[PDB]
C-alpha cells in the first residue's frame, strides 16, 4: 500500500516465530523499539498489527518514535511510548520501472499532524491561503497526495523499501499470539525434569 | 496563513514535482550523450520543452509571493532564484529570435568546417583537425593560414548573429531590471541580506582589476620567458621589445598555455614526471584510474561512490557502433544518481581529469540533503575549484609515489620543481589575462562603452595591453574573433575560471594548513588528513544554501576572493623567473614592432 493508506492487518489466534525474520539476510533494518528481539520469541501477545507500506531510502529513519518529517507529521505517526519493531527492507527489483513507477502516493500537506496510529485517506485539496480553494487545485490550494517516483537506477536514498511496523499490545482479553513452544526429543525411564504443557 | 507559510507549502510542492521532472530531463540528456540517435535528440528536446514550462509556470507562481515579507534567508534565497524571468519577461517574437540564433551559433561552432582556398577536396573540423595543428606544428604559416582562415569563416559569418545578440541580451537584461547583460552574469556573486558578508555587483569588477594588479608583475616576466623561448623557436618572428603574435599560443586561442611546455622547457635534460608508461606497463584500466581515485577521497574522509555509480556511468569509450560526447562530464541527474561520462584513456591528463570529475561528483553528493533549487554551488566558481583542488593534489609526485604509480628512487631536486611549476603556470597563470581580458571586453559591449564600429579596435588594444598579444594582420569589423570560442558563442560565462583559479589555490592553502604541511605549497598532498576533509565538507555540505563569502569564510577565514595564495604557490617559479629575466626585457610594447 502508499504510506497514506498504510495497510493494517491485525495478525491474532496463531504462533509467531520471530526468529524465522530475525536470521533473514533479507531485511535491511529491523529495529525493535521498547522490546528486544531474543526475547520475543518466547513472550506472548494478545494482538499483533502488522502496517505495510512503501517509503524513500531516506525516510526509514523517520518511522521511529519522536521523529519529525513529511512521512512522520503527515502520513504514518508512531506513539513514543511504542513496542514493537520497525522492518525495512529495498524494494528496487520489485517497485521500480524503467519507465519509472508512481503508483505510490504520500501525503504532502495537512493542517496538523497525524495522532498515532492513524489512517488519512482523505483528498480534499489542501488550504494553505486565506482564499477558499472550492475544490480545485489553483494559487495557494495544492492536491496533498503526490506520487512517488522509482527508477531502478536511483541512489539507495532514493529507491524504494518496503517497511513492516509489527506492534505489540497487551490487552485484558486472553493473549492469543504467543511465541514457538520449542520441544525436546522424549527421554524416558530417568529422573528428569519435565514440562508438559506448562 | 501567513505569506513565508504558503511560500514555504509552495517551494515544497516545487521540490518534489521538479526533482521528478529533472531527473527525467537529465535522464533524457544521459541518453543523448552515451547514445547521439535522433530519437534521443528528439526525448531530450521534448523533456527540455517539458522542463521549461514546468519552470515557466512555476515562476508564474512564485511571483506572486513578494520577497520583503520573508525573513528565512534558504526560503527567499529558493524564491529569488524561482522569481527570476530569464527570457520570458521578452516579447514572443524576440525570444523566439535569441533561441534561433543560440541554436545556429550552436550549430557553426559544433559543424564550423575550414579549409585551404584552391584546396577543398576535405577539410578539417576544429575538434580534433585543428587542435593538433594548433597544439603540435612548429610551422609559422601554416599556423597563420588555420588561424585566419578559421577567425575569416566563423567571423564573417558571426558577427552580424552576434551583433543582434548582444541587443536581444541587453534587452532582455534592462527587462529584468539590470543595467546590462555583464550585470545579468555577476549577479551570480550577489548576496543581499547577510550583515557583513554582502557582495555588491559592482565589487566583482573592482577586486578583479585588485587581484589582476598583482597578477600582472607574475604575468609579465612568464611573457618574457615564453618571448625569449619562442624567439629561440622562432627566430625572426617575434621581437625583444613587442608582443607575441597570436598564433603561436599553442591554442587555437591563447585559452592554455600548455601545449608549449615542450618549446619552453627549462631543463629538458632532467626526465619528467609522466606515469603513462607506468600504467601500461601494468595494465592499468580506466576501472582501476577510478578506483584509486575513489581510494583517494575514503583517506581524506570523504564518502565512497554509490553502487549506482559504478553501475550506470560510462568510463570508456563504447565503440563504433555507439556515438558518445568525447568531453568528461560529471552529471548529478537527481535523485541520488551520479554518473561520470568520460572517454578514459590511459594518460596523466585523464587521470587528473578523473579526479576532478569524481571531485564534483563528491561535491554533487555533498549537497544531496539540500533542496532542489538550493542544489548548486554557492558561486560558479567553487564548483569548479573542489574539482582543481584535487586535480592539484592528484598531480603531486608523493601522490604518485603513494599509489605506486612512480617510483621511490626518483629524485626531486629543484629543477623537477621548476620545470612542473612552470608548466602548472602555463596551464593555469596563462588563462588569466585572457580571461579577464575577454570578460572585461564582454562587460563594455555589454555596457556600451565600446560601439559597434569600434568592437576591434578597442579589443587588439586590450589584448596589446593586457595579455600582450599582437594581432598577426589587423582585422577590420568584418571579423567576429571573440565568438570563435565554445563559451562566448554558446552564452556562456566566463569569469568563473578567473574566480576558480583564485580560489583553487585558497582552498590548497586552507586544506595544506589543515593536513598540517610543512614544506613548499606544491609540494602538499591532501591524502591521510580526516580534518582535512572534514573541513572541505563543512563548506560541500552547504550548497547554495549560505552565501560564498560565508562559505570562503567557512574554508580559508576570509570574507573575500585573495590572490595571495597563487603568488605563494609560484614563489619558487618566480624567483627563478626573475633571475632568467636578467638579460631579457620584462614587459611588453604595445606598438607593432614584433609584425602586423
Ligand atoms: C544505443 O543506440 C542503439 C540504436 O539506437 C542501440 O541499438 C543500442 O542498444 C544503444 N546502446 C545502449 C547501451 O543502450
Ligand atoms: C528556514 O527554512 C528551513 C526549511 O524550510 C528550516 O529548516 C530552517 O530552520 C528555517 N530557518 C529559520 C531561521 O527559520
Ligand atoms: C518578471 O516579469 C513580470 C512582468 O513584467 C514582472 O511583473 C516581474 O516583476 C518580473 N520579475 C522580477 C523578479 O522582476
Ligand atoms: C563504501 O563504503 C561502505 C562503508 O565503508 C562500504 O560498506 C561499501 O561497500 C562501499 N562501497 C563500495 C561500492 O565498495
Ligand atoms: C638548485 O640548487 C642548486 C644548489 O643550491 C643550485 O646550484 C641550482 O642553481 C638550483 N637550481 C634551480 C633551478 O633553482
Ligand atoms: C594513506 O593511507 C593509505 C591506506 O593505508 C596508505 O596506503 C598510504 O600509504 C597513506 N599515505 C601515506 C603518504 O602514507
Amino acid at each position: 500500500a502508499s504510506v497514506y493508506a498504510w495497510n493494517r492487518k491485525r495478525i491474532s489466534n496463531c504462533v509467531a516465530d520471530y526468529s524465522v525474520l530475525y536470521n533473514s539476510a533479507s531485511f535491511s533494518t529491523f529495529k525493535c523499539y521498547g522490546v528486544s528481539p531474543t526475547k520475543l520469541n518466547d513472550l506472548c501477545f494478545t494482538n499483533v498489527y502488522a502496517d505495510s507500506f512503501v517509503i524513500r531510502g531516506d525516510e526509514v529513519r523517520q518511522i521511529a518514535p519522536g521523529q519529525t518529517g513529511k512521512i512522520a507529521d503527515y502520513n504514518y505517526k508512531l506513539p513514543d511510548d511504542f513496542t514493537g519493531c520497525v522492518i525495512a527492507w529495498n524494494s528496487n527489483n520489485l517497485d521500480s520501472k524503467v519507465g519509472g513507477n508512481y503508483n505510490y502516493l504520500y501525503r504532502l500537506f495537512r493542517k496538523s499532524n497525524l495522532k498515532p496510529f492513524e489512517r488519512d485517506i482523505s483528498t480534499e485539496i489542501y488550504q494553505a491561503g486565506s482564499t477558499p480553494c472550492n475544490g480545485v487545485e489553483g494559487f495557494n490550494c495544492y492536491f496533498p497526495l503526490q506520487s512517488y517516483g522509482f527508477q531502478p537506477t536511483n541512489g539507495v536514498g532514493y529507491q524504494p523499501y518496503r517497511v513492516v511496523v509489527l506492534s505489540f499490545e497487551l490487552l485484558h482479553a486472553p493473549a492469543t499470539v504467543c511465541g514457538p513452544k520449542k520441544s525436546t526429543n522424549l527421554v524416558k525411564n530417568k529422573c528428569v525434569n519435565f514440562n508438559f504443557n506448562g | 496563513s501567513t505569506i513565508e507559510e504558503q511560500a514555504k507549502t509552495f517551494l515544497d510542492k516545487f521540490n518534489h514535482e521538479a526533482e521528478d521532472l529533472f531527473y527525467q530531463s537529465s535522464l533524457a540528456s544521459w541518453n543523448y550523450n552515451t547514445n547521439i540517435t535522433e530519437e534521443n535528440v528528439q526525448n531530450m528536446n521534448n523533456a527540455g520543452d517539458k522542463w521549461s514550462a514546468f519552470l515557466k509556470e512555476q515562476s508564474t507562481l512564485a511571483q506572486m509571493y513578494p520577497l520583503q515579507e520573508i525573513q528565512n534567508l534558504t526560503v527567499k534565497l529558493q524564491l529569488q532564484a524561482l522569481q527570476q524571468n530569464g527570457s520570458s519577461v521578452l516579447s514572443e517574437d524576440k525570444s523566439k529570435r535569441l533561441n534561433t540564433i543560440l541554436n545556429t551559433m550552436s550549430t557553426i561552432y559544433s559543424t564550423g568546417k575550414v579549409c585551404n582556398p584552391d584546396n577543398p577536396q576535405e577539410c578539417l573540423l576544429l575538434e580534433p583537425g585543428l587542435n593538433e595543428i594548433m597544439a603540435n606544428s612548429l610551422d609559422y604559416n601554416e599556423r597563420l593560414w588555420a588561424w585566419e582562415s578559421w577567425r575569416s569563416e566563423v567571423g564573417k559569418q558571426l558577427r552580424p548573429l552576434y551583433e543582434e545578440y548582444v541587443v536581444l541580451k541587453n534587452e532582455m537584461a534592462r527587462a529584468n531590471h539590470y543595467e546590462d547583460y555583464g550585470d545579468y552574469w555577476r549577479g551570480d556573486y550577489e548576496v543581499n541580506g547577510v550583515d557583513g558578508y554582502d557582495y555588491s555587483r559592482g565589487q566583482l569588477i573592482e577586486d578583479v582589476e585588485h587581484t589582476f594588479e598583482e597578477i600582472k608583475p607574475l604575468y609579465e616576466h612568464l611573457h618574457a620567458y615564453v618571448r625569449a623561448k619562442l624567439m629561440n623557436a622562432y627566430p625572426s618572428y617575434i621581437s625583444p621589445i613587442g608582443c607575441l603574435p597570436a598564433h603561436l599560443l599553442g591554442d587555437m586561442w591563447g585559452r592554455f598555455w600548455t601545449n608549449l611546455y615542450s618549446l619552453t622547457v627549462p631543463f629538458g635534460q632532467k626526465p619528467n614526471i609522466d606515469v603513462t608508461d607506468a600504467m601500461v606497463d601494468q595494465a592499468w584500466d580506466a576501472q582501476r584510474i577510478f578506483k584509486e581515485a575513489e581510494k583517494f577521497f575514503v583517506s581524506v574522509g570523504l564518502p565512497n561512490m554509490t553502487q549506482g555509480f559504478w553501475e550506470n556511468s560510462m568510463l570508456t569509450d563504447p565503440g563504433n557502433v555507439q556515438k558518445a560526447v568525447c568531453h568528461p562530464t560529471a552529471w548529478d541527474l537527481g535523485k541520488g544518481d551520479f554518473r561520470i561520462l568520460m572517454c578514459t584513456k590511459v594518460t596523466m591528463d585523464d587521470f587528473l581529469t578523473a579526479h576532478h570529475e569524481m571531485g564534483h561528483i563528491q561535491y554533487d553528493m555533498a549537497y544531496a540533503a539540500q533542496p532542489f533549487l538550493l542544489r548548486n554551488g554557492a558561486n560558479e566558481g567553487f564548483h569548479e575549484a573542489v574539482g582543481e583542488i584535487m586535480s592539484l593534489s592528484a598531480a603531486t609526485p608523493k601522490h604518485l609515489k603513494s599509489i605506486g604509480l612512480l617510483s621511490p628512487d626518483f629524485q626531486e631536486d629543484n629543477e623537477t620543481e621548476i620545470n612542473f611549476l612552470l608548466k602548472q603556470a602555463l596551464t593555469i597563470v596563462g588563462t588569466l589575462p585572457f580571461t579577464y581580458m575577454l570578460e572585461k571586453w564582454r562587460w563594455m559591449v555589454f555596457k556600451g562603452e565600446i560601439p559597434k564600429d569600434q568592437w576591434m579596435k578597442k579589443w587588439w588594444e586590450m589584448k596589446r595591453e593586457i595579455v600582450g598579444v599582437v594581432e598577426p594582420v589587423p582585422h577590420d569589423e568584418t571579423y567576429c574573433d571573440p565568438a570563435s570560442l565554445f563559451h562566448v558563442s554558446n552564452d556562456y560565462s566566463f569569469i568563473r575560471y578567473y574566480t576558480r583559479t583564485l580560489y583553487q589555490f585558497q582552498f590548497q592553502e586552507a586544506l595544506c594548513q589543515a593536513a598540517k604541511h610543512e614544506g613548499p605549497l606544491h609540494k602538499c598532498d591532501i591524502s591521510n588528513s580526516t580534518e582535512a576533509g572534514q573541513k572541505l565538507f563543512n563548506m560541500l555540505r552547504l550548497g547554495k544554501s549560505e552565501p560564498w563569502t560565508l562559505a570562503l569564510e567557512n574554508v580559508v577565514g576570509a570574507k573575500n576572493m585573495n590572490v595571495r595564495p597563487l603568488l605563494n604557490y609560484f614563489e619558487p617559479l618566480f624567483t627563478w623567473l626573475k633571475d632568467q629575466n636578467k638579460n631579457s626585457f620584462v614587459g611588453w610594447s604595445t606598438d607593432w614592432s614584433p609584425y602586423a
